[PDB]
């Protein structure tokens, strides 16, 4: 005796793919096609509600990942671009007299340019870091952009700091937080709310260790896609931060010379004073309680009687071997060995740090970049708040992994799922149509 | 289990007003739809007037159309009856009781399946 | 509550919240895509909904009966011990078959009040 | 039949398949821009059988009574022995007077309803 | 007149002319956002007459009465008296409240239907 | 054939200074210019 | 056969066989493709 009643409203979804909106509270990060951010955002507890998540097949990520190289490429796009500087470089040893890790890493190099009328050249001397400078065999030099890519000028005026941005859910879509304590990225979450946008999560780029993230609500958590499979990264999100403390002592110089009607290159010019390296540090205690509280944890997942030992990463180019960061527009490339130099059986330690200012971002090949030289004295401190680990009997070996950067995104999406709102159902009720 | 405890006046003259009220505890009162039956001294049962769990549908018999109307508070779990002329037919104890309707998202009633004690109303 | 706090509520209580999901549906290339697939999408569901006779209301009765076959609970079940997100997991694989079954009954209700409206 | 199959039925057989081509009318700057043309189309028709008190229905009757002038065939030639393609052409002249008319009648007929509504 | 001609026009005599404003409301990156911001205005306005159960109507009665708070003046006054510009300054801080009243009382309307449906 | 509907007892208040037509002419002009310019030939070997 | 106008010697002519026509080419030489470098990545292939 029972009639099909149609109803409209019903709230139910269905998992789906969609565009999110970018909202925002010059910088490279800075986008004018962006919404100004609600100052009283909303967040619905949905009681009695067990949605499942699974942050290895989250596809906000991929987005986030296109948004950031997108608005990188739009940032460059309007920048001197340095065709004139793939010349014969002749150089020699900036402090031939020099007995520090410096020795032999900046050199006073010499090559001819061009200048702003067709008919004229100059010499120009300027210091390079070996990192950046191929020898051909004073001797000569090519930058080691010149067998692969073209050099675009990054702008001087347009700063590198992450600003927080906001993921909003279209009309029709809604974005759900996972918000259960002790989540490790899959399955289901029990304190779910529903969002309008995310919070704000910071482009932070970095390698192996994660800067300036959020932490655990409790303990350190340990997510994977396949613990078992050693081809995956480990993402470890600690529920304390480590300080580390980054310089490039040294008190530098600008130069700059025009290159071509409305062109201009800027240089590395004089240091005024003594050359030194530049470097991080970590304290040793607060380092040696996170590890061990990382071994823990590892334990649950590999046995209370085996052995977990750190190792430096091995193989690889110096992007994925080294730290990478971004420190006060400087890309520093910090050793890190030192902090994965432990087997665990049941003041201050310092890393060594290069400066490179030809760079390829994102792993893409045929898009190199020349960050130009920062003036004076530059100190960071950031927050370490999360580790990328890979693994290698009775004894497993830990190394820093890391490169792919959209697993420094999955540490801040793992929380968020965007689903599709269906508004049409049906269901029996004692109600006939007259 | 259930207690409907109807409250009401006595004698009142043709031409007059009454209002009877029931009480009601044991259940979830704006869980059912009520009515008000009656019964003269010496005769049957009759059915007056009927109320939704909600209180916005009404109905009656034709012959209180215009005398009675029926309302419910489900916050103080009352159900009122207001009567006015009350001629000299409207003798008559008056039950109030539970079940009758059903909402449509509830099962068929179509019965009466609680019953109060009942006040008498004189003309 | 909010948009979507009765999705974990029983599906008679989360039928007094259909404004509060109806509103929220409609609140470079890539976004002016989004937003004309919601629009498409909004105009599908509001066809549909004009198609079966319920243009414009929230709560819609038919003359299509249960075929029990979908569904074998009684009314007590499903509207105090089931949320919509369960009943519509139980009867997805039916949905089409009632959507067809509305559109004829339409279909005949429009004919007969059209023979209805031509008697003198 | 699917879409456009009663095309060449006459103006009574093809008066049952209304939902089908109903259906197919919702179903980069060049797709976008067609897009929201056909979009803007749906619309207009659809507020067009709003102002003639349509909204709902694919089969509508209202009280604008034929005028002769537009078509002076029967009943039986017209539902019978005429396609809707047919019909279209024979009466495309006609279209916008029709329309008027159809507005006009409409605005006098929700006055009407307000003013006995108004009666207490 | 033609567009907009009623709007110096008093509330009466502008109200016989809302179906030349209704018209008129649907009649490269930067145009196509215009027009679909347009459509979405649009359809949030049809939705919002939906809700309230108006969705076929441009004179459209309720069950919400006059709060005299809101505007204390006579029939009179508003209807001979002033033009819909005026009307429409001198309520503006109530909008929301009127048409939270007008959501509530179509909930209840609804729920009531159903009801009176389910009567055997 | 334009149309204009003259509006009687309609006394609409007009800010020239705040008005955002001029900003849209502005932009439209500057980028027809552009535009037309991008088509053509860069005089790069005359800087000599 | 189609055209637009058969009469008017100004327009082309469209033949629809209704069967093909087989047509076997070849370039029987057996060449070889060197290749240089002319700038930061770039690279210009030649037939050698
Ligand atoms: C993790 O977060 C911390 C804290 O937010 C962050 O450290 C901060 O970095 C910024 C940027 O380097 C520091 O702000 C600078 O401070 C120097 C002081 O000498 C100023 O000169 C800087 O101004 C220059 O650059 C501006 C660029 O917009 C110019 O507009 C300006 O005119 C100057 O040229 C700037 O104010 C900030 O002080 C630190 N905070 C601390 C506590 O050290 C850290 O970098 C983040 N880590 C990562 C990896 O992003
Ligand atoms: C790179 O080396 C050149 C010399 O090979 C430096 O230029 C000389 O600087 C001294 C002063 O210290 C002058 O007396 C010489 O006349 C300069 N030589 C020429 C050819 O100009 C140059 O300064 C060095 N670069 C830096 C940054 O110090
Ligand atoms: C610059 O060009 C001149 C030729 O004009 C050449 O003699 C000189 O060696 C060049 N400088 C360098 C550093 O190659
Ligand atoms: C030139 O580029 C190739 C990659 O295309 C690289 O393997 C090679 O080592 C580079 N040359 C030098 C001298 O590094
Ligand atoms: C879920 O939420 C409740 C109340 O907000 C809380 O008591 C409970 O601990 C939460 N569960 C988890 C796993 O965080
Ligand atoms: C680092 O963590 C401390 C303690 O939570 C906090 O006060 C500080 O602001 C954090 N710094 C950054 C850059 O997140
Ligand atoms: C972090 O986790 C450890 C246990 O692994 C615990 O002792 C410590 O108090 C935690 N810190 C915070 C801030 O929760
Ligand atoms: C994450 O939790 C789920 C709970 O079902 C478990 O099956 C999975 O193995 C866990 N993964 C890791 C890496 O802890
Ligand atoms: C994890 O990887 C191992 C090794 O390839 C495989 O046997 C196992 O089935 C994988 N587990 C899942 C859940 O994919
Ligand atoms: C980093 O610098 C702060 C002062 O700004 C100091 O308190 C902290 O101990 C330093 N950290 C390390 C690891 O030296
Ligand atoms: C600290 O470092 C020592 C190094 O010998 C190691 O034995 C110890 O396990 C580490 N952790 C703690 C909590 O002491
Ligand atoms: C490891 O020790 C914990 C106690 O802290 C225990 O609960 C767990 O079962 C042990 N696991 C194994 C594999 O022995
Ligand atoms: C880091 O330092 C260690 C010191 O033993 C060295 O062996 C290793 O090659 C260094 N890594 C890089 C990338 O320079
Ligand atoms: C690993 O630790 C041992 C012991 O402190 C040390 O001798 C060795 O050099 C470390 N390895 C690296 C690469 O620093
Ligand atoms: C660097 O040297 C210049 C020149 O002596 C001086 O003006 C400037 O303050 C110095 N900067 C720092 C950070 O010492
Ligand atoms: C969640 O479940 C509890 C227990 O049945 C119920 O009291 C509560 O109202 C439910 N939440 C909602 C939003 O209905
Ligand atoms: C219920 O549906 C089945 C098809 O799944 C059909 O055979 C049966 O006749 C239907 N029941 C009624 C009463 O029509
Ligand atoms: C609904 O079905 C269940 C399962 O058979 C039964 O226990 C319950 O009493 C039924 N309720 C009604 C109102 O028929
Ligand atoms: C729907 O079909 C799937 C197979 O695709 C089946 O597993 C599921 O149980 C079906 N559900 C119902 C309610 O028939
Ligand atoms: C086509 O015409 C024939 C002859 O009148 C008729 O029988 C047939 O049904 C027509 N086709 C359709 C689709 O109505
Ligand atoms: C039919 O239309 C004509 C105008 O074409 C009009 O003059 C005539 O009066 C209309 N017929 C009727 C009955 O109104
Ligand atoms: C319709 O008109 C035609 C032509 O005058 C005539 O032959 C036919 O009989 C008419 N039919 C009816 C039902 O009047
Ligand atoms: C419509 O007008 C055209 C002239 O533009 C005329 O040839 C045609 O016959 C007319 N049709 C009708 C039905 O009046
Ligand atoms: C303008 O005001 C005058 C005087 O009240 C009135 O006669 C006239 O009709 C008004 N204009 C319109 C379009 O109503
Ligand atoms: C009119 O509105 C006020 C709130 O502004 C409210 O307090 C008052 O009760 C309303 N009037 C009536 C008759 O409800
Ligand atoms: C309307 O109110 C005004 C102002 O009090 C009064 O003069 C006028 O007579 C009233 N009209 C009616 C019809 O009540
Ligand atoms: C509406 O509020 C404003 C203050 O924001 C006030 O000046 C105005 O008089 C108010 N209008 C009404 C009709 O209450
Ligand atoms: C194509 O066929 C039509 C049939 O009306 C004829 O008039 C025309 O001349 C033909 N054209 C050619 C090129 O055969
Ligand atoms: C074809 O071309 C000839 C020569 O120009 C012309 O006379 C004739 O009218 C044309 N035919 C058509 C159908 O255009």
């Amino acid at each position: 005796n029972l009639w099909v009643t149609v109803y409209y409203g019903v709230p139910v979804w269905k998992d789906a793919e969609t565009t999110l909106f970018c909202a925002s509270d010059h910088n490279v990060w800075a986008t004018h096609a962006c919404v100004p951010t609600d100052p009283n955002p909303q967040e619905i507890h949905l009681e009695n509600v067990t949605e499942e998540f699974n942050m290895w097949k989250n596809n906000m990520v991929e987005q986030m990942h296109e948004d950031i190289i997108s608005l990188w490429d739009q940032s460059l796009k309007p920048c001197v671009k340095l065709t004139p500087l793939c010349v014969t470089l002749q150089c020699t040893n900036y402090a031939p007299k020099l007995r520090s890790m410096m020795r032999g890493e900046i050199k006073n190099c010499s090559f001819n340019m061009t200048t702003e009328l067709r008919d004229k050249k100059q010499k120009v001397y300027s210091l390079f870091y070996r990192l950046d400078v191929v020898q051909i065999n004073n001797k000569e030099y090519r930058l080691i952009n010149c067998n692969t890519s073209a050099i675009t000028q990054a702008c001087p005026k347009v700063s590198f700091e992450p600003i927080p941005i906001h993921y909003c859910a279209p009309a029709g879509f809604a974005i759900l937080k996972c918000k259960d304590k002790k989540f490790n990225g899959t399955g289901p979450c029990q304190n779910v709310s529903t969002v309008q946008c995310t919070h704000g999560i910071k482009p932070v780029v970095s390698t192996q260790l994660l800067l300036n993230g959020s932490l655990a609500e409790e303990e350190v958590i340990i997510r994977s896609e396949n613990i078992t499979n050693n081809a995956k990264n480990i993402l470890v999100q600690l529920n304390t931060s480590v300080q580390i403390n980054c310089t490039r002592p040294s008190n530098n110089t600008v130069k700059s010379i025009r290159i071509g009607p409305g062109q201009a290159f800027y240089y590395f010019g004089d240091v005024l004073g003594h050359v030194r390296m530049a470097h991080c540090n970590i304290s040793k205690a607060t380092w040696n309680e996170t590890l061990g509280k990382v071994v823990k944890q590892l334990r649950k997942h590999f046995g209370n009687n085996t052995i977990i030992r750190f190792a430096q990463s091995s193989g690889g180019d110096l992007e994925v071997t080294t730290h990478s960061f971004n420190c006060g527009g400087e890309f520093f490339y910090c050793n890190t060995s030192g902090l994965f130099n432990s087997t665990w059986i049941s003041d201050s330690l310092i890393l060594p740090c290069w400066i490179k200012q030809i760079i390829n971002m994102w792993q893409r090949i045929g898009q190199a970049m020349y960050a130009p030289p920062i003036q004076g004295v530059i100190r960071c401190v950031s927050n370490i708040t999360g580790l990328i680990l890979t693994r290698d009997s009775t004894t497993e070996t830990f190394r820093p992994g890391g490169g792919d950067m959209r697993d420094n995104w999955r540490s801040e999406l793992y929380k968020y799922k965007v689903v599709k709102i269906e508004p049409l159902g049906v269901a029996p009720t004692r109600c006939k149509r007259r | 289990e259930v207690q409907l405890v109807e409250t009401g006046g006595g004698l009142v003259q043709p031409g007059g007003s009454l209002k009877l009220s029931c009480r009601a505890s044991g259940y979830t009162f704006s869980s059912f739809a009520m009515s008000w039956v009656r019964q003269a001294p010496g005769k049957g049962l009759e059915w007056v007037s009927l109320i939704n769990d909600r209180g916005g549908l009404t109905f009656y018999v034709d012959s209180v159309k215009g005398r009675f109307t029926i309302s419910r508070d489900n916050s103080k779990n009352t159900l009122s009856l207001q009567m006015h002329s009350l001629r000299d037919g409207d003798t008559a104890v008056y039950y109030c009781a539970t079940g009758g309707m059903s909402s449509a998202l509830q099962s068929s009633k179509y019965y009466f399946d609680f019953w109060g004690q009942g006040a008498l109303v004189t003309v | 509550d909010g948009f979507l706090g009765a999705a974990g509520s029983t599906m008679g209580a989360a039928s007094m919240t259909l404004t509060v999901q109806a509103r929220n549906l409609l609140s470079g290339i890539k976004q002016l895509q989004a937003r004309v697939l919601a629009v498409e999408h909004y105009l599908r569901d509001q066809q549909l909904l004009g198609i079966w006779g319920c243009s414009g209301k929230l709560i819609c009765c038919t003359n299509v009966p249960w075929n029990s076959s979908w569904s074998n609970r009684n009314l007590s079940e499903i509207w105090d011990n089931m949320t919509w997100l369960q009943w519509d997991k139980e009867i997805s694989n039916y949905t089409q078959i009632i959507y067809g079954l509305l559109e004829e009954s339409q279909n005949q209700q429009e004919k007969n009040e059209q023979d209805l409206l031509a008697l003198d």
